[PDB]
């Protein structure tokens, strides 16, 4: 749960106007690969993916159910 | 890694993946002696590969199978891009893969010539060919743009937004450099430069790019320039002869603003890429107004991009801003474009093998094409 | 007011309420 | 979770959302169904392949934009997957389907059918915990502080009266028509082909309605003004092209007034609401003349309440004051008055719970939607 | 005045010409305007440099022909000025507009600036007595001696459906669209550049059209047959040299209903005109479905309308039973209604007189017509 939390966060905070737009500086000034290693090296997309997968299982889980009560 | 192999219509050049300079830059024109009477001198070859054919121009036959990119025979190309190995790089085709140019309006059968000789005759382990305008708005960073793609053998405006198939705007042109070299030495010859041969071709096709340029206002140019003794400049030619050029430095490139000279029932080159932007939405045709990518080396002009940029002007509108997006390396960021293009992660599986290609025959150029 | 700044679609220079001539 | 409740501003032509308590909503944008018709060339190229928001409003040259809520009523339920699917983006939400309660809205006389799928949407994919479905009138009211007012409230495709007497129900003297700017653009459509303006394209029907809403005004003389000599007032596109208009902008909107324009019988704005006002009572009567909701963005025009003022002063007898109440936020109206019924704490048999529609049916909601 | 009166089957591509009281019209000949593309010292050639007939259907490689109606639109009316006077010239009518009364042809929604300045010609400069234009679905229903129906009159570079039952107009259904078989033909060197062959040429698209209307027709399955295995019909040039088709020659007029192709948007004319089925009367559209009205030379295609029966088929409900009306000459199908129209005695009120012209012109134009 915190993990996709903090992904989403991260993640936002990569989507900033700012990162993005050096990356169109870099490989519009000629510094060709930013992008593509940068989305290479990046492994939020498969982390939220793979939360993605193990959504419905993490969820509705009895934890309270059983330790609370 | 690979092999970029950027396929000139005038001269060549090509290289690996991710290499900076290229390396075969040599003429990608065919070249054979007068095989006559006469025995051979020492033992020499029969086909002239570019410099070769360079070196001795004075008998070699100067041909293209290319007829403004269009190979005719694939044999001659073929030698030469095998001995383009085993001259520049001497690696075999078959461990890495290579990377080729082409132009729209273009006969598949034509690129799957091109296929088969790479499979069944260089065994490629992957091959990949793209047009030469993607790697110019690649080697200028973008995706949306009008590509105005100019080789010295053909021309095509290559209008794109967010890398985006557009191709009933692009339109694919045969304006070659050597047209304009045609009727260059023709109006040489009634000005008492008199010559024939392709290697007349040679040495004023450099002339054309020592002092042919793009003037302004060509009638008022003309009429000054006919006027300014001083303009018509000479030079002494390898040979004893000397030359006069004043308005034919810029009398020849008009040819491309008006078919007229050649009556190729056509439009000027700037209203022909204006012709192009007609093809789309206005709008966007903004952003292409800013994207003003001219590109190809044959736009390698003294006075040329304020030239076109002023009659699309005054086609434009006054807010529809003209911006011009040329440097002065886009004959080489075709191939460079390429050679840093081969990096890219996706296309290192963007691929066409050799059981890939076997396994569906010519018909897979056509959704391998971009 | 203030809203009818935050938002773009929003004109002015015409009252809200229209009233008929209510000849007295 | 019952926290601050999404209240979605809907909307035939323009449907958007914000929150309850909130006095402007962060997520305002209309509807429009886009998305690219071309192919991914140069790799790098911006996607989503379905485009909404900014990507739609940057990328106008390239999208088929389509519309389920054809006279606001949906018929497409796949773009109602899409359109919520952008609006399920947390750029677009910032939480889930769960994270607050949301508030949708209605336009009266319309099936059952909607709020059926529609339910099966957002309480089986999407998981909303409360929400209520209803007439945007009501929200307009609670805006105005009033309870008795005839909600003259129209969409895009739409354009109807709601006759209210403190929110009652009185669906027989309610009415409702599904018929408005949509149309009238693409009649302007029709003016632009007369005209000679060739366009054809969902991108350029934008445009219209930038027109619509900006170079597109009202009179209130239907044949002195049209006898009258028009200035043919120059629209200038992004382009900056001269587009004329002449008296078709007021021209346009006399087919509201006049339905047969377009061939559809119908008897006006104007009569129809009379027709609501017979359905009321003489006493009450007199109120809903004083008590008159305009509301709706297409009916911002240049004395269009003025001109529907003359109209009904035609149409209702001697001594009889109308009075008209349009605030300059006619959408939000809608808006604000969610964020305040959504706001209340009585409320939660106004909303729906999740569980409970997921036990029998959304004709449990139906008897809760009259 | 009492006189013949000129009967003019003037079509966007094909203008031809006559008088009612002959069934044939004996000026026939298609939409040119060719100016020598070629300087000429020597005696031995004609002049007028605007060539209509003989030296125009003779040195096409000579002459840079032109097409003025863009779409049927033309803006260079000086040339059909000529063209006009070429009909009053001795090669096809001798007579004058004064002496005549006249007829010509129209489409459906026109920019009123063209029918204003055909006007100002006709009775500025020519001065025809009595005269009226219309559309040419009219004449098509004298060549039906039908009454209800929807005239689908979709010639050279225009497509449009006009349903009108018993004679009675229905705007709203009745729909243009300003692209035909000119387009088609346009696609056709669109395949020639696919498979190289740069026939650029007015005179060039010309044998285009006599491929088109030589080797082209229409097969009902569109991946079944287009997938399938050509044979590549060697066509004979106009020096008879052997020339392949492929696929070409039944896939191009695809494009009519999928204009995605070519970069359009649009559903195959049928289509919109099942638009205006539906925009019609529901037992009264089974009558406008059994009138198959066919018009326009564009039809020309073996299994042409029968292809649009699948399209029926795979759109229109059970039973609704079709009935193709298809006409002998076409073309002169439409030019032989135009007898009928103008040989009817009535058409005074019908007609405008020149002193109409003069009191008001296009208010009097656009006034009289519809
Ligand atoms: N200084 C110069 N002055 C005039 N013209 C020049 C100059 N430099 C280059 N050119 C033009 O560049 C052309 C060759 O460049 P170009 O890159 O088009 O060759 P190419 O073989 O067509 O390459 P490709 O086929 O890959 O485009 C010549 O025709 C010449 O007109
Ligand atoms: N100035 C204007 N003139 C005409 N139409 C307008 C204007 N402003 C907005 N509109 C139209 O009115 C509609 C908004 O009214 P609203 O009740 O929100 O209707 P909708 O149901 O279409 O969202 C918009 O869709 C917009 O197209
Ligand atoms: N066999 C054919 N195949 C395709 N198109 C044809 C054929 N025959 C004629 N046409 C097209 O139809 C046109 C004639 O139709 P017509 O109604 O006269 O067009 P218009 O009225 O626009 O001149 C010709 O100009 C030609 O382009």
């Amino acid at each position: 749960l915190n993990l996709e939390r903090a992904l989403y966060r991260i993640q936002e905070k990569r989507e900033s106007p700012e990162v993005l737009l050096t990356l169109d500086i870099l490989k519009h000034g000629k510094r060709f690969h930013a992008t593509v290693s940068f989305d290479t090296d990046t492994g939020l997309k498969q982390a939220l993916e793979t939360v993605n997968d193990y959504n419905p299982l993490m969820k509705d889980f009895p934890l309270n159910d059983l330790l609370s009560a | 890694a690979a092999l970029v192999v950027d396929n000139g219509s005038g001269m060549c050049k090509a290289g690996f993946a991710g290499d900076d300079a290229p390396r075969a830059v040599f003429p990608s024109i065919v070249g054979r002696p007068r095989h006559q009477g006469v025995m051979v001198g020492m033992g020499q070859k029969d086909s002239y590969v570019g410099d070769e054919a360079q070196s001795k121009r004075g008998i070699l036959t100067l041909k293209y199978p290319i007829e403004h990119g269009i190979v005719t025979n694939w044999d001659d190309m073929e030698k030469i891009w095998h001995h383009t190995f085993y001259n520049e790089l001497r690696v075999a085709p078959e461990e890495h893969p290579v990377l080729l140019t082409e132009a729209p309006l273009n006969p598949k059968a034509n690129r799957e010539k091109m296929t088969q000789i790479m499979f069944e005759t260089f065994n490629t382990p992957a091959m990949y060919v793209a047009i030469q305008a993607v790697l110019s708005l690649y080697a200028s960073g973008r995706t949306t743009g009008i590509v105005m793609d100019s080789g010295d053998g053909v021309t095509h405006t290559v209008p794109i937004y967010e890398g985006y198939a557009l191709p009933h705007a692009i339109l694919r042109l045969d304006l070659a450099g050597r047209d304009l070299t045609d009727y260059l030495m023709k109006i040489l010859t009634e000005r008492g430069y008199s010559f024939t041969t392709t290697a007349e071709r040679e040495i004023v096709r450099d002339i054309k790019e020592k002092l042919c340029y793009v003037a302004l206002d060509f009638e008022q140019e003309m009429a000054t320039a006919a006027s300014s003794s001083s303009l018509e400049k000479s030079y002494e030619l390898p040979d004893g002869q000397v030359i006069t050029i004043g308005n034919e430095r810029f009398r020849c490139p008009e040819a491309l603003f008006q078919p007229s000279f050649l009556g190729m029932e056509s439009c000027g080159i700037h209203e022909t890429t204006f012709n192009s932007i007609m093809k789309c939405d206005v709008d966007i045709r903004k952003d292409l107004y800013a994207n003003t990518v001219l590109s190809g080396g044959t736009t390698m002009y003294p006075g040329i991009a304020d030239r076109m940029q002023k009659e699309i002007t005054a086609l434009a509108p006054s807010t529809m801003k003209i911006k011009i997006i040329a440097p002065p390396e886009r004959k080489y960021s075709v191939w460079i474009g390429g050679s840093i293009l081969a990096s890219l992660s996706t296309f290192q599986q963007m691929w066409i093998s050799k059981q890939e290609y076997d396994e569906s025959g010519p018909s897979i150029v056509h959704r391998k094409c971009f | 007011d203030p809203k009818y700044a935050d938002l773009p679609g929003i004109a002015r220079n015409e009252p809200d309420v229209y009233e008929t001539s209510d000849l007295p | 979770i019952a926290n601050q409740p999404v209240v979605i501003d809907n909307g035939s032509g323009v449907i958007k959302a914000g929150f309850a308590g909130d006095q402007i909503p962060k997520y305002c944008f209309p509807n429009y169904v886009g998305r690219p018709k071309h192919v991914r060339v140069m790799a790098g190229a911006l996607e989503g392949d379905i485009f909404i928001g900014p990507k739609a409003e940057e990328h106008r040259g390239l999208l088929s934009i389509r519309y389920p809520m054809e006279h606001g009523i949906v018929k497409d339920w796949n773009d109602m997957e899409r359109i919520w699917q952008y609006v399920y983006s947390k750029d677009q939400l910032q939480t889930f389907s769960e994270e607050h309660p949301v508030l949708l809205t209605e336009a009266p006389l319309n099936p059952r059918k909607n709020r059926e799928r529609a339910a099966e949407v957002f309480f089986e994919t999407f998981n909303v915990p409360a929400l209520f479905i209803s007439m945007q009138a009501v929200l307009s009211l609670y805006a105005t502080g009033r309870t008795t007012g005839v909600v003259l409230d129209s969409g895009d495709g739409v354009t109807h009266a709601v006759p209210i007497y403190e929110g009652f129900a009185m669906p027989h003297s309610i009415m409702r028509i599904d018929i408005a700017g949509r149309d009238v653009s693409r009649f302007l459509r029709l003016y632009l082909r007369k005209e000679g303006y060739d366009f054809h394209s969902s991108s350029e029907f934008e445009i219209v309605k930038a027109i619509k809403e900006r170079a597109c005004y009202l009179s209130i003389n239907p044949q002195k003004d049209e006898t009258l000599e028009t200035e043919k007032a120059q629209y200038y596109l992004p382009d900056g092209s001269t587009i004329e208009i002449g008296p078709s902008r007021f021209r346009a909107p006399e087919l509201l007034f006049r339905p047969d324009l377009i061939g559809e019988e119908s008897e006006g704005i104007h009569e129809v609401l009379v027709f609501a006002i017979q359905k009321s009572d003489m006493d009450l009567r007199r109120t809903l003349f004083s008590n008159i909701v305009l509301s709706g963005g297409s009916t911002l025009f240049k004395g269009f309440g003025d001109r529907l003022l003359s109209e009904v002063k035609k149409l209702a007898p001697k001594d009889v004051k109308i009075r008209i109440s349009a605030p300059q936020e006619r959408l939000y109206s809608t808006w604000i008055g969610g964020s305040i019924l959504a706001s209340l704490d009585t409320f939660k048999k106004m909303w729906v719970s999740k569980k409970e529609y997921e036990e029998d049916g959304a004709r449990s909601i139906h008897r809760k939607t009259f």
